[PDB]
């Protein structure tokens, strides 16, 4: 339950997804950048908060942006 | 050196990189900015260089000791 | 006197402590043979003692209660006194030290960096450059006022970078 | 099969060349300081003689050649 | 016609949230489509990423 | 030479030399005036 | 339209020998995952509990604890074998979602018809002040 926001600086090089090991970032279309696509975090349930999406990113500031929040038995990584 | 070592066992680099922006901003400020950037030691190393200097600073002290306490007495 | 410190050459317990720390390595050299290289050391430590404390005495320091020399801090109550060799003296000696190797630090930073890879010539340095600005370096108080008085010592803090608040 | 005695002539050319640039047994360590951080790794990968070469081979001579440096050292 | 700054000219960055704000970089490109950040600029120092490349509107811009 | 020269000048030897320099200088000075405590002219 | 596959329960599973990394009591009252994917050939592969089993030729299916374990399984298997392979997750009632290849085509290429969900169109400064959205029970970067 971390809340993560893609902004308009993305330029679509689709680090951030291939990043993810949980699978929250996906590519969509879009038309605010040459790629033609952009970032978008649907299934933020599943975001564990290891911030691998933002240690991908080249933008300066970052484009993939991470908020730590609630913690959840998904969030907090257990497997026990 | 024990002791020191403890600065680099308790801290974190994100203190130490905006320590040296300030610092780097003073000497910008005098044209004296290197063109290689100070950056701050990385994690690990910071954690390498506390424990090199825990395992230094414990083993001279015990040295010392001990040879002092035998070459005096014994 | 200065501060209630009779000057060492007058005080009982400088010459007291020089004659107990003297005495200390006389009974060291109670031990070899006045010929043997441990008694050319011994006798060559005791003359270096003898030779500190007299010109110790000679330079007039200021001893305390103990027997041990003191330093002034303050112009004026050091220059008044006879004591501008303290902390003045050398302090004028360090900061032109210091200013001549910060300056050629400064400099060299600033000719290597209009070059192709400036970030090259900081780990491979280039040693006749280096040493030319070394040797510009003595003059720094000449060349440092200049460029205060130029206004080019220092960069306006509209084109130095800045956290964002 | 059959234990044997088997040598490359002369595999390296002794300059001093690769004294001059310093980080030149590692890909990424090459292309200059851009930061401090350089000049860290430059000292921890130096003996990672895994990460300067995957041919087994290259590898074993490095530490061949690296012993006999540590037994020098030791007379 | 072209817009923005030319291609190989020197400007001031101004955004305040980037690492170069106030410092200069080369325009190695400007992309005529209608992109936000259309702006590409060089610089010959990193920022704490390792990159030297950014993208810059023509607003926050301006040359030499 | 050119490249011996080189590796003469980079960062780790040439820092070493130096530092060896200034403190054989200093352990020089200290030989011939030692003691001294002011700085008596 | 895509239509996501069906779990099929009877699938064999890759030969192994048995392991202290597998499921625990947190799999039978909130939820697993299962992993389902099709080997060209019987081979040796390590599975990220430790250990290495040996997946069997044509459907090969394997239940794990956490979504993460299935992921880095099906890296391990994009990357070193090229496989693909499908993710659901199994309620201990007996719903089952499908997961991973949500729309069939990976997360890293576009696929035109997916949700633009948490996507703000301002920049990373231009988020709110703490003292403007004072007691709301929100952060600033959601306003
Ligand atoms: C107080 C005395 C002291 C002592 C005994 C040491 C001792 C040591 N330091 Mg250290 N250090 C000190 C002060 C000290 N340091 C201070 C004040 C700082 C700045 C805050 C540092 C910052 C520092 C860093 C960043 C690192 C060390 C490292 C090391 C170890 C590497 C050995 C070496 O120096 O190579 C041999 C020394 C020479 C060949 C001559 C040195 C010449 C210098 C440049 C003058 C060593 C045990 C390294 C380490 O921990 O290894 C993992 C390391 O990375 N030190
Ligand atoms: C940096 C701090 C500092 C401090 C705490 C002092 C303190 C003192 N100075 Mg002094 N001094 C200083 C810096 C300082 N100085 C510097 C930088 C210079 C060089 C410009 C001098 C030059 C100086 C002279 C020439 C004299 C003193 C004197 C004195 C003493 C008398 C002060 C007085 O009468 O009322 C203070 C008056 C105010 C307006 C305050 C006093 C203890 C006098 C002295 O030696 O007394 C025996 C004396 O004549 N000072
Ligand atoms: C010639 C290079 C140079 C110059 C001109 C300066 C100048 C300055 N430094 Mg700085 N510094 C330097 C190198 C330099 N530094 C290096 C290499 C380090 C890493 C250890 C630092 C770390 C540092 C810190 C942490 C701070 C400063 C600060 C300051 C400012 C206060 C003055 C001071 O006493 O600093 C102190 C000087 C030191 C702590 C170490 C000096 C390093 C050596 C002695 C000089 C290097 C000379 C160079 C290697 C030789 C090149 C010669 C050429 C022929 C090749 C001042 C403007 C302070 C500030 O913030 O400003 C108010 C501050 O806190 N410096
Ligand atoms: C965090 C780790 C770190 C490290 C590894 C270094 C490393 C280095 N710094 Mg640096 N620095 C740092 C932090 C660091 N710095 C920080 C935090 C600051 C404050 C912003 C600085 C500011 C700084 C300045 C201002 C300078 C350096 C310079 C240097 C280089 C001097 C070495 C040399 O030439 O030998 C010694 C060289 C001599 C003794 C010259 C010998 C003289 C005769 C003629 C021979 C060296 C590679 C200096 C440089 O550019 O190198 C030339 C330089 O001036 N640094
Ligand atoms: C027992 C210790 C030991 C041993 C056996 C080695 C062995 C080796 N090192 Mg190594 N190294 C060591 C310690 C050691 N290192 C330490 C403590 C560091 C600390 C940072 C490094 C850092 C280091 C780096 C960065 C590199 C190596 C490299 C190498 C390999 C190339 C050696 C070579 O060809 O030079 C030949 C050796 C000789 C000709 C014998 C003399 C040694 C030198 C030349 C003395 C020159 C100094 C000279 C007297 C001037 C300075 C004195 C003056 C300043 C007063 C080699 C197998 C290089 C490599 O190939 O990476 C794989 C490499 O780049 N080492
Ligand atoms: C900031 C701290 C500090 C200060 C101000 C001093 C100051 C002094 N120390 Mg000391 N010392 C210190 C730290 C300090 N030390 C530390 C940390 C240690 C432990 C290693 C020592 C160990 C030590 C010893 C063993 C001795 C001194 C001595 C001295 C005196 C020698 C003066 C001289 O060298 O002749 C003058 C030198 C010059 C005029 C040369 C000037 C040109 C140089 C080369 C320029 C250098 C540019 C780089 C002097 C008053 C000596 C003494 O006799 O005390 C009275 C002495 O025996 N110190
Ligand atoms: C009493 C003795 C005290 C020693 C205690 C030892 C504990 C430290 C053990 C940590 C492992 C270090 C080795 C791996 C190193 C390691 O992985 O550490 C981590 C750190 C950097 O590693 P990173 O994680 O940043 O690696 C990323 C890079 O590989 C990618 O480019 O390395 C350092 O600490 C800096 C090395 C500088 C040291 C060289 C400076 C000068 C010293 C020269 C030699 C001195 C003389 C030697 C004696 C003759
Ligand atoms: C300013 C004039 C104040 C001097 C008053 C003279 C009265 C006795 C003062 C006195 O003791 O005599 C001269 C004084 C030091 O002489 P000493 O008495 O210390 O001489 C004895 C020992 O130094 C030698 O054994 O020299 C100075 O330091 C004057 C300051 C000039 C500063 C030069 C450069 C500063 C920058
Ligand atoms: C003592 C070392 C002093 C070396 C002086 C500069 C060497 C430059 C040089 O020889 O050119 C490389 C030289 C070729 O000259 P270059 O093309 O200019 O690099 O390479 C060689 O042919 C032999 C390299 C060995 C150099 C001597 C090594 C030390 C011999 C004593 C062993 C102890
Ligand atoms: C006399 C004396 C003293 C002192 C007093 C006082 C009170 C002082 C002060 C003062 C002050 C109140 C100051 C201020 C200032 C300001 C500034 C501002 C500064 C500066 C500097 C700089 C800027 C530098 C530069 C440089 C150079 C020149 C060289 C090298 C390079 C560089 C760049 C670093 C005492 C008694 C202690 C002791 C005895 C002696
Ligand atoms: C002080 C400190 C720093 C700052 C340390 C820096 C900038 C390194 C300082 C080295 C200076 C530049 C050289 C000092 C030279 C010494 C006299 C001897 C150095 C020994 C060498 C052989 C390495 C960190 O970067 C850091 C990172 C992570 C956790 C803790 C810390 C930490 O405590
Ligand atoms: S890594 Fe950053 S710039 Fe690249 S697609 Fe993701 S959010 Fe956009
Ligand atoms: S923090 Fe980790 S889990 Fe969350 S979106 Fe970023 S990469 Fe994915």
């Amino acid at each position: 339950s971390h809340t993560v926001k893609i902004y308009d600086t993305c330029i679509g090089c689709t680090q951030c997804v291939r990043a993810c090991p949980t699978d929250v970032l996906e590519m969509v279309p879009w038309d605010g950048c040459k790629a033609n696509q952009i970032a978008s975090a649907p299934r933020t349930e599943d975001c564990v908060g290891c911030k691998r999406c933002e240690s991908a990113c080249p933008t300066d500031f970052l484009s993939v942006r991470v908020y730590l929040g609630s913690e959840t038995t998904r969030s907090m990584g257990l497997a026990y | 050196v024990w002791a020191f070592s403890l600065m680099f066992l308790f801290s974190g680099r994100g203190y130490w990189q905006e320590l040296i922006e300030s610092i780097v901003w003073a000497h910008n400020k005098l044209k004296v900015a290197p063109a290689i950037q100070p950056r701050a030691l990385s994690i690990t190393q910071g954690r390498a260089v506390g424990v090199a200097h825990y395992l230094l600073g414990g083993i001279a002290t015990t040295w010392s000791f001990f040879l002092a306490r035998i070459l005096a007495v014994g | 006197d200065v501060a209630g410190l009779t000057p060492c050459s007058e005080s009982k317990a400088f010459a007291k402590r020089k004659k107990n720390e003297v005495k200390a390595l006389n009974k060291r050299l109670k031990n070899y043979e006045a010929d043997s290289a441990p008694a050319l050391a011994l006798k060559a430590t005791i003359a270096r003692t003898e030779a500190r404390f007299d010109k110790y005495a000679k330079q007039g320091l200021l001893c305390g209660t103990d027997g041990l020399p003191h330093l002034i801090a303050d112009p004026g109550l050091a220059l008044r006194y006879g004591h501008a060799g303290d902390v003045f003296i050398p302090t004028i000696g360090f900061i032109y030290f210091a200013g001549w190797l910060g300056y050629a630090g400064s400099k060299y930073l600033q000719a290597v960096a209009a070059t192709a890879k400036p970030i090259e010539k900081e780990i491979i340095i280039d040693v006749p450059l280096a040493w030319k600005l070394l040797w510009e370096g003595f003059g720094w108080p000449l060349r440092a006022f200049a460029e205060y008085k130029n206004g080019s010592l220092m960069e306006d803090d509209a084109k130095i970078t800045v956290s964002p608040r | 099969k059959k234990v044997k005695i088997v040598v490359d002539r002369n595999p390296v050319a002794t300059n001093f060349e690769k004294w001059a640039k310093p980080g030149h047994f590692s890909r990424t360590l090459s292309k200059g300081p851009t930061t401090t951080t350089w000049i860290w790794n430059l000292h921890a990968d130096a003996h990672d003689f895994d990460t300067q070469t995957s041919d087994l081979e290259e590898i074993s001579r490095k530490v061949f050649s690296a012993h006999f440096g540590q037994l020098g050292i030791i007379f | 016609p072209d817009v923005g700054p030319k291609r190989g000219t020197q400007v001031r960055i101004l955004r305040p949230e980037s690492y170069w704000f106030r410092e200069t970089g080369k325009v190695v490109s400007v992309d005529q489509s209608g992109i936000r950040y259309p702006v590409v600029v060089r610089f010959e120092k990193v920022n704490y990423a390792g990159v030297s490349t950014n993208n810059y509107a023509l607003d926050e811009v301006v040359a030499a | 030479m050119k490249d011996f020269t080189t590796y003469l000048s980079t960062a780790p030897v040439l820092t070493l030399l130096s530092v060896t320099v200034v403190a054989g200088l200093l352990i020089e000075i200290n030989r011939f005036f030692p003691d001294a405590l002011i700085a008596a002219f | 339209a895509f239509t996501p596959p069906t779990l099929q329960s009877d699938t064999p599973s890759p030969i192994f020998g048995g392991s202290t990394g597998g499921l625990l009591s947190q799999a039978q009252v909130e939820e697993f995952h299962v992993i389902t994917w099709e080997s060209k050939k019987e081979q040796i592969f390590e599975m990220p509990t430790g250990g290495a089993a040996i997946m069997r030729q044509g459907p090969n299916l394997l239940k794990l604890a956490r979504k993460e374990q299935c992921l880095a399984l099906l890296t391990q298997l994009r990357t070193k074998f090229k496989i693909d392979g499908y993710i659901y997750r199994v309620f201990p009632n007996g719903e089952v979602q499908y997961l991973h290849p949500k729309d069939g085509v990976y997360p890293e290429k576009v696929n035109a018809g997916r949700s633009g969900d948490n996507t703000n169109m301002r920049r990373i400064g231009q988020n709110k002040e703490p003292v403007q959205i004072k007691f709301s029970g929100k952060i600033p970067a959601e306003f």
